[PDB]
Parts: structure tokens; C-alpha cells; sequence
DNA sequence: CAGGATGTATATATCTGACACGTGCCTGGAGACTAGGGAGTAATCCCCTTGGCGGTTAAAACGCGGGGGACAGCGCGTACGTGCGTTTAAGCGGTGCTAGAGCTGTCTACGACCAATTGAGCGGCCTCGGCACCGGGATTCTCCAGGATGTTTACGT
DNA sequence: ACGTAAACATCCTGGAGAATCCCGGTGCCGAGGCCGCTCAATTGGTCGTAGACAGCTCTAGCACCGCTTAAACGCACGTACGCGCTGTCCCCCGCGTTTTAACCGCCAAGGGGATTACTCCCTAGTCTCCAGGCACGTGTCAGATATATACATCCTG
């Protein structure tokens, strides 16, 4: 399973993973702290999981710097 | 006869500015105050033709709100508030 | 015998009888069904309840206890489905949804 | 003193008090809601009439209304609507 | 003396006019224009008081929605000033011009 | 002009052509 | 979540908000400027 | 059996009256029949709405002419209604 | 019995079926009753519209030196007329193609 | 037999030909996916209404009449199919 | 030494050729298979007439071509020749499809 | 800045034949000829709503002037989209072949039309209070320019 | 190589309007009770639409196999894109100052609409006849393919 986060970021995830866990993936790859990231798919909160947002493989995620 | 300025100058520069600001545009060029007047005249001719046609068919000599709202609905722009 | 209104027996507040009369006199078909006015009145009631609930929430947000057409416009245009349903409708005295393009706003 | 007019004002107010017990509605908003009810009713009824002319039928039964409402309202709205409508019809079957 | 930076009062006006819901076109000039334009179609026409209000309010909504679309065209061309070509192309895409 | 055989007169002489606005 | 006192349950829960599509402001810049953001981040 | 009503023969008749030395394809004939049916439905629906305007239960030539005037744009309308008037002013002339 | 029957279309001077238009108006339940002159007016308007469209199509076909009217000629005749294009603004014609036209800026200069 | 990855059927040269008939000269590479998504959305919108008409008619096949009348519903009425 | 055409001028010949003709441009089998695949979710085990699929072909092609006409207008507006996906999105927004 | 060559188009003449065009048959739909009765047609009147009049007077339009931010033009670097040659995955077509399911004729019966009764749900008519407008003060909130602390050249050696 | 100073470069901040909070007086208009009446619910009949059911057949889906064809891939290459720099210039934001929109009141009356009597046009219904749909049968005169050439672009001194 794969998704795309817009710069364009490629992250491997799982259906039950939460946004904050996915938010940490950007930190490891791009070095951007999660607290300075606002994710768009509507804003996705850290606690809610990917499946709660109906996010599937190759989903369209957007990253805007704070 | 009211064919002196065609009364279209009534819709003036600050009025167009207010309408555009309500639209949500930061800056307005000076060549738009005539394009918007032309667009307004075209739209009002289009609507008033149908409204007056509805009035003429009903054998009455006044333009009621019903004719205007139903002409607008026919043109594809429904308008709530004045009946319907 | 004692007569109870059709809306009460259908569990509705919208007038099923008036809707049936409008369907009959509206020249839509030669005949109309018994359950058609019930279905149509229920649908109208549901739609009205939805838009009214959204408008009342907007009014509660705006610190007001009675609904102004501005509240109706704010409610209808803030819901994707309702706005799509009312995409070609101009509500009286409704104004517009307050939004700005991101380019116009200062960067920082 | 004559020429009484028919409006959905009483019904709209009743459902409003069913949703928000402590919220009123102005006359302009009441007219907005009455016009909206009229417009949606006309849309659904006209589509049902055309959709009954479709299959060479002469009766606008509940099925025509359900199909029109499933084909006019967008998204889950339509879905929800039909459910509500079906419930109402079911009550008609239960109480006779 | 104090002077705002050219371009910030515009956002103030935008917010003020979007939050509010009054009528932005003077009622008497618009009514006079309506009477003049309807005079050509049929002479000696009387207009209901609520007929002109519906005519003006519906006309205002069309212009406002048009300016929302023409604002989108201006930004799309990497600008902020709306221009007559923006209105013309927005109308053409909307299907009114051609 | 226009017309033609049993359609004498009537019709629409010199009809308006399409504009096809160019940007 | 929705409720509504007299209208218990039913209705619609979690309506979809309007998209309000935006013009060309995606915060997209050159990779060199983007690379400098990572160092700051 | 199972006959199908269509405007094919009438469309061919007017085609031959307006161009006595040309033909028409089957698909073109179907398109013309669909166009005629659609315009008929549009005008009749507008006439029905205009009848429902003034609490009138009948459809006359007056409101169908008004509907044609509303629908057809510009010079076309000014032609069509005139044509329609002709078709009436002679219809009552000879019975 | 009666005399020799003759169609209302002959009375109206049309070859469009005024009788069939009357039957369609009655069976289409647009109104409770329909007048005598309403089908005549509808038939006349339909006749004029189809005559104009067919004449333009035949003119385009003879321009393309093709004496049989095909669906391609219908768009060439309809969209080339501004009034007819406005009438059929939201109408798509099967196998109609598009109008040959290219934007001026796309064309190379001298 | 279910189907998957069927939107790739509209191939790149077909999209280029459609654009050429549209009246363009140069096509960005990112077009060949946004326009596929647009086509999929339009097909969803039309097919939903066609299927609704077919379901109402108590029949198991989608006839051409249902398709053209669904097209007319969306303000995109189509001539040439016995409307 | 081999003959080479300057870029941008073959596209004019292609534009003239596909604007003068009227046949279908998308291949029939992939479009029919796509239509079945997208309609199978609404109602399982469906069936389509030959004219039903062809009618969807004409509707899709007319819509796609008309959209590309408006897309070119947007791209020309931005003082450029190529067309970007944002041109398509803005053309859809102005028409009111994605508003 | 004028000559030459090319793969693009123009035309001509053949087949070649699916196919619009006559042509019967006849049948269902249209026309002719009666009564029957409401829907529309005239005439009257009654509010009454619409238009037009004349003083404030203050809000909004209008004109002017400095200037700064945006528009527009030109230039440079590149990556990406196009034109072209070579497979190759698959469209297209031609022909059996089966059975699901679309049409169509029949019987029936059940749901809808309609008519006379009866009552109550809803429309209009006052009526009172309270919710929203408005006035103004004090209060924070935004936004501006300005002195102030880092920074990487750009000069030097 | 290598010192310090220098214009930019931007967090920090004081102070001048702008938008809020709150408090209070006040109308004007929702919410509600009331009388009534016209219209919806009851009950009964009748009757014809639409469920079902059974059969016939249309064609939709499935397959197989050649062929040939657009698609996919790669690969030079140029050219349009996008950023940047610069130079106007023309909307901006205020500051006076002119104008007239809005208000309030008064008046005259045009006609929208409701009432009442009339009449005649549309419908229902019978009966009869014929125009259009269907199935035949075309003879074709409209659609390809085999060639003959002009020529727009990319080379040339």
C-alpha cells in the first residue's frame, strides 16, 4: 500500500495507521517536524486513523508548511 | 423619456467597486466600469424581455414580482423570496 | 365515525392531503397514487428539517434567536450536497459566503 | 377578508420547532423556505410526471416519486430522503 | 501622517461587504434604469414595488457571482487586477457570450 | 434571398453568424 | 451527534463541506527553496 | 405490426419542398425527428406552464404563441409567430 | 353519411400533422383542455423551424458537393447560425463533429 | 468477471486526438490523468441516472433511451438515438 | 540529412484533420469495457444494448472535446500555448461542475 | 534574400453496392356530425397601489494629488513535450452459438375517480411583549513605520 | 591569503486608527389566541389500469482466429516554460466638496382583482374512411479505391 503527500512525498502506510504516525514519516524522510505540518486530503487530526478518513492506496494528500 | 444618460451611469464607479469587493477581488482595473455596465444592460434586457412578455400574455399593464421571478426561473436562475 | 388527519396516521407534520390535492390539480398525470403524497410530503419534510437545522445552527453561531435569510444562505452554501441541489438559486438578502483567494491574502 | 392564500408557513414552523425548540424564523426567511418547498415539490412532481410518461403509465405511484427523489437530490441526501419516505409509506401500511 | 499600505484597505472592504448583506446599488438609479430599459419593449409600463426589488437583487447576485469568476481568471493569469478580458473570457466559458 | 420553391418569402434573410470569441 | 430533540436520529450526520476551489496558490516553489525549508524545519 | 409514430414523412416532405433535388440520411432523419420532438415538448411544456400561470385550464393559440416568443431567440421568434398566425388566420377562413 | 373527409393540415396549408400534434397535446396532459388553434400554431412553428434547419443543412451539403444530408451537415448548418446555435446551445448531435476553427494566436505569424 | 485498471483503456494518443479535435497544440504530461478523472466523473454521473431509469423500468438491460434521457436530465440532451 | 519536421507544425495538420472529420476517437472496446466496469457497482450483473454503449461514446466525446475547447481558452489566457491540469480544473469550476 | 525536393494535399475514372426511395396492404387513427356544459368572455365597481409632487440633509458620489505596488516587456536556462523509427499488445472483424430477457397478448382484481356528508385544520385579524437596531464608551486588535541585532560579501592583505 | 564595515534583512515594538463588548433605550413584527369556512377525511359505489403469467424471439454476451494497426518505447532536440530584472503608470487611499438618494408627507387616479350573467368552444361519443407504418423490391447514383499532378516548408550561394 502506498500514498502520495504533496513537496511530493512517498510514504508506505497501513489502513489502521493514524495521521500522527504518518506525520512522523515525513519527519524521517523530509526532516519537517509534524507540529509544523498541516495535512489535507479537510484537515486531518493526529488521533484519527487513515481508515476513518476513507484514505485508500495512492490517496491524494497535501502538505502545507506552517 | 429618460434617454439622456440612459440612466446606466446611475450604476457608478463606487457601486461597481462595492459589487466587486463583495465578489472578492483585491484590485480592479479602470476599464471594467464600462464592461460591467454593458454586462448589466445585457442581463437586464434578457430578463426584462421575458418579464414583459409574461405581463403582456396575462393581459395586464403592470409588471408584478411574479413575472420577474418566473422569468428568472425560466432563464435558469431561480430566485427565492418574492413568492414562487 | 371520528376522522383523523392523514398526516397523523402517516406520522408527518407536512400536509399529505394538501400535497395530494396539489398533485391531482397540478396536471402531472391522469391518476395519482395513494402513497405518492405520503412519500412526497415525507421528502419535503426531511429536506426542510435538514436546511432548517443547518440554519438554526448558523443562528446559534451568530448569537441570534431568530433566523434571517442570511442564515439560510450560510447554511445552504456551507453544505456540499445542499449547495449542489440549490446551485442555480439566489436566496433573497442572503449575501455570499465569506471567503478569499489565498493569493490575495498576505503571505505572513 | 377573502382570497385566502396557501403557504407552507405553518408546517415549516412546526418542523422548525421539532428541530430547534427555542429558535424562531423571520418572515423573509419563512418566504425563502416556502419558495424552496414549492420549488423542490415542483421539481420532484414534474420529474415523476415525465418518468411516468416514460413507461406509458398513467399513475404517479410511490415508486415514481422514490425514483425521482433518488434521481434529483445529490449524494447521501437522496439516499436519506428515500429512507425517510419509505418509513412514511410503511406507516400508511401499518395504520388503515 | 498615517497612511495604510496600498492594498490592505481592499481586504477590509472585501470582508465588510462579504459579511454584510445589504444592497450595493443605489435603489433610485437602478429603478430609473429599469424603467428606461423596459420602456423600449412596451411603452407606458407600471412596475410593482417588489418587482424592481426582485429585479435589482437578482441582478446584483449575478454581477457578484460574475466577479467571483472573473477574479479567478485574474489570479489564474498570475495577476491580481481583474481586466475586461477576464470578464469576457469568464462569460465565454460560462456559455453566455457564445 | 433564402426562400426556395414552395418556401417563397418567410425564412430569415441574412442570419447572424457565430462569433467564436478568441482570447 | 446530529440529534434534534423531536427529530431523534434520522436526518444526516457529518455533511460534506463545500470545496471552495482555490486558484493557483498551492504553496509550490523551487526545490532549491524547498531544500532550504528542510534545513530550517 | 407494432407501429412507431415518427415525423419522418413530414420532415421529408418539407425537405423536398425546400430542396427538391437532395436527399437525407437515415441518421440525419433520426436527428431531425428528435429535434422536432424536443422542440415540440419544450414549447408545449412552456404553454402548459403559461396556462397554469393565470389559473386557466385550457391551451389556446395565444399562450402557445407567447411560449414560442419566449423560447425562440431574436429574429427567429419574430418569424415563427408570424408564420403561426398565418396558419391560424386561414384555418378559420375555410372549414 | 357525411362528405369527403380532408385533413386539418390542408386547411392550415401545412404538411405537418396538426391532428397528430393535437393528439399529442391531449395525451401529454399539459393542460385539461386544448384549443382548436393550438395544434395549428404548434404545427406551423415546428414546420418553420424544421424548414429553416433543413434548408441550411441542404445549403451546407451542396457547399460540400454532397447531395445527401448526413449528420455532419446538421452541425455545420446549426452552429454556423448564431440564433440556431443559441436555440441548441445545450444540444449535442451524434456524429456531428466540430466546427473547423483555430485560435488566432496559435497560428504562426508572417 | 470483475474488471480492474480499466480506466487505462483510454490511452494517451486517444486523449491527444480528443484534445486536437478540441483545438489545442501542446499537451502537458499531467493532462493524461486529470482528463481521465474528468471522464470517469462524467461517466459516473451519466451512468448513475441511466441505471436509476433502468431499475425503475423493472428491466435488467440499459437501453439507449435511458442513456439519452439521463443525458437530457443533466442539460446535455443528445439527438440521433430516437429521443 | 534525414527530413525532419519542425515541432508545433505537425500539430496544426493533426488539428485540421481531426476537426474536419467526424468519426469516433476513443477505441470502442476499451470504452465499452470501462462503461461496464463503472456501471457494475451501481447494479450487479447489468446489460447494455449496442446503441447504449455507443450513445455513451458520443456523449463522452462531445463533453471531452467541449471541455478541451474551454481548457485551451484558459491556457491561452495565461499567455501560454500548452494546457495544464489547472486549466481543466478552472474550466470545470467556471462552468459550475466542480464549484 | 531567391531557387530545389519532398511527402503532403488537389483532382480524375472505375466499381461497388448498402441503401434512401418508390410501391402495395391495410389498419389504427383521424375526420364529420350530434348534443352538453363549464371556462372563458364582457361589464361594473372597489380599493388601492402605483406614480408624481416638494423640503431636508446628510450619505455617498465626485474630483484631485502623491506614489507605490503591480503590469508588462525582455532575457536566459532547461526540461519536457513533440516528431520519428521499431516492435507488440490488442483493437477490429468474421463466423458459430447459446440463453437471458425484452416485447406482447390475456385475466383478473384491486387501487383509484367521484359524489354526498361532516367537521376541524388552517387562514385572516388583532394584539402584546421581546428580540434585534441603534447610540456611544471603553476595550482590545490590526497595522504602520522605525531603531535595533544578524549576515554574507567586498573590499583588502 | 584575510580584516571590518556595510547594505541588506528581519525579529521586536510604539503608537493611530479599526473592529469589539457591553450597556441601554426603543420600536415593529413574530407568536399566539380567536372566529370562521372551505376543504380534507368518511363511506359507498364502479371500473378500468396494472400485476401476474405464459409464450415468442431479439439480441447480448461469448468464443475463436487472422490481420494489421494504433500503442508503447526510446531518443534526439528545440522551444516554450518560468524565474528574474527593470521600467513605467495607473489604481490606491485619503481630503475636500458637490450632488442627490432617501426620507417623509400629500395627492390623484390606473387598474388588479373580485362578482355576476352569458355563450359557445372543447369534449364525449359513433361511425366511417383513408394517410401513414410496415414489408418488398429495388435499381441505383452516392460511397470508396488505383492513378495524373500543385505545393509549404526545410535545405541550398
Amino acid at each position: 500500500m502506498q500514498i502520495f503527500v504533496k513537496k511530493t512525498i512517498t510514504l508506505e502506510v497501513e489502513p489502521s495507521d493514524t495521521i500522527e504516525n504518518v506525520k512522523a514519516k515525513i519527519q524521517d524522510k523530509e526532516g519537517i517536524p509534524p507540529d509544523q505540518q498541516r495535512l489535507i486530503f479537510k484537515q486531518l487530526e493526529d488521533g484519527r486513523t487513515l481508515s476513518d478518513y476513507n484514505i485508500q492506496k495512492e490517496s491524494t494528500l497535501h502538505l502545507v508548511l506552517r | 423619456r429618460k434617454v439622456l444618460r440612459d440612466n446606466i451611469q446611475g450604476i457608478t464607479k463606487p457601486a461597481i467597486r462595492r459589487l466587486a469587493r463583495r465578489g472578492g477581488v483585491k484590485r480592479i482595473s479602470g476599464l471594467i466600469y464600462e464592461e460591467t455596465r454593458g454586462v448589466l444592460k445585457v442581463f437586464l434586457e434578457n430578463v426584462i424581455r421575458d418579464a414583459v412578455t409574461y405581463t403582456e400574455h396575462a393581459k395586464r399593464k403592470t409588471v408584478t414580482a411574479m413575472d420577474v421571478v418566473y422569468a428568472l426561473k425560466r432563464q435558469g436562475r431561480t430566485l427565492y423570496g418574492f413568492g414562487g | 365515525a371520528k376522522a383523523k388527519t392523514r398526516s397523523s396516521r402517516a406520522g408527518l407534520q407536512f400536509p399529505v392531503g394538501r400535497v395530494h390535492r396539489l398533485l391531482r390539480k397540478g396536471n402531472y398525470a391522469e391518476r395519482v397514487g395513494a402513497g405518492a403524497p405520503v412519500y412526497l410530503a415525507a421528502v419535503l419534510e426531511y429536506l426542510t428539517a435538514e436546511i432548517l437545522e443547518l440554519a438554526g445552527n448558523a443562528a446559534r453561531d451568530n448569537k441570534k434567536t431568530r433566523i434571517i435569510p442570511r442564515h439560510l444562505q450560510l447554511a445552504v452554501r456551507n453544505d456540499e450536497e445542499l449547495n449542489k441541489l440549490l446551485g442555480r438559486v439566489t436566496i433573497a438578502q442572503g449575501g455570499v459566503l465569506p471567503n478569499i483567494q489565498s493569493v490575495l491574502l498576505p503571505k505572513c | 377578508r377573502k382570497t385566502r392564500k396557501e403557504s407552507y408557513a405553518i408546517y415549516v414552523y412546526k418542523v422548525l420547532k421539532q428541530v430547534h425548540p427555542d429558535t424562531g424564523i423571520s418572515s423573509k426567511a419563512m418566504s425563502i423556505m416556502n419558495s424552496f418547498v414549492n420549488d423542490v415539490f415542483e421539481r420532484i412532481a414534474g420529474e415523476a410526471s415525465r418518468l411516468a410518461h416514460y413507461n406509458k403509465r398513467s399513475t404517479i405511484t410511490s415508486r415514481e416519486i422514490q425514483t425521482a427523489v433518488r434521481l434529483l437530490l445529490p449524494g447521501e441526501l437522496a439516499k436519506h430522503a428515500v429512507s425517510e419516505g419509505t418509513k412514511a409509506v410503511t406507516k400508511y401500511t401499518s395504520a388503515k | 501622517p498615517h497612511r495604510y499600505r496600498p492594498g490592505t484597505v481592499a481586504l477590509r472592504e472585501i470582508r465588510r461587504y462579504q459579511k454584510s448583506t445589504e444592497l450595493l446599488i443605489r435603489k433610485l438609479p437602478f429603478q430609473r434604469l429599469v424603467r428606461e430599459i423596459a420602456q423600449d419593449f412596451k411603452t407606458d409600463l407600471r412596475f410593482q414595488r417588489s418587482a424592481v426589488m426582485a429585479l435589482q437583487e437578482a441582478s446584483e447576485a449575478y454581477l457578484v457571482a460574475l466577479f467571483e469568476d472573473t477574479n479567478l481568471c485574474a489570479i489564474h493569469a498570475k495577476r491580481v487586477t481583474i481586466m475586461p478580458k477576464d470578464i469576457q473570457l469568464a462569460r465565454r466559458i460560462r456559455g453566455e457570450r457564445a | 434571398l433564402r426562400g426556395g420553391l414552395g418556401w417563397e418569402s418567410s425564412l430569415r434573410q441574412r442570419p447572424m453568424p457565430r462569433l467564436t470569441f478568441q482570447a | 451527534l446530529r440529534g434534534g430533540l423531536g427529530w431523534e436520529s434520522s436526518l444526516r450526520q457529518r455533511p460534506m463541506p463545500r470545496l471552495t476551489f482555490q486558484a493557483g496558490d498551492p504553496y509550490y516553489i523551487s526545490k532549491r527553496k524547498r531544500d532550504e525549508w528542510l534545513a530550517r524545519w
